[PDB]
């Protein structure tokens, strides 16, 4: 029994220490991957254009609103899902 | 029965080793 109990105790020690090591390593990976994902989504959004800037003159019922934008002028536009 | 638990802990150690190696490889790949 001495062999058996001694070796399982040893195994427990190394396993727990390496579990803490794994905690550290996994945390580092979970920060690096998060950062990489952040950068990727940033670039994907960076591909999208500048969407203009305008001011509304008169709402004219759901799905249609009038807005004036620099010298493009005043345009009527359907609102999005919001 | 203690043979079973000792072997289970041995497999736990080997699995943690696998995890550590995979995490090192993923760390290098993620850095690149």
């Amino acid at each position: 029994r001495q062999y058996y109990l001694s070796k399982i105790e040893e195994l427990q020690l190394i396993v727990n220490d390496k579990s803490q090591n794994l905690r550290r390593l996994q945390a580092q990976r979970n920060e690096l991957n998060a950062k990489v994902r952040l950068l990727r989504e940033e670039l994907q959004l960076l591909q999208e254009q500048g969407s203009y800037v305008g001011e509304v003159v008169r709402a004219m019922d759901k799905k249609k609103v009038l807005v004036k934008v620099h010298p493009e002028g005043k345009f009527v536009v359907d609102v999005d899902k919001n | 029965d203690l043979y079973s638990r000792y072997k289970k802990l041995q497999q736990e150690l080997e699995f943690l080793e696998v995890q550590e190696e995979y995490i090192k490889d993923e760390q290098k790949n993620l850095k690149k």
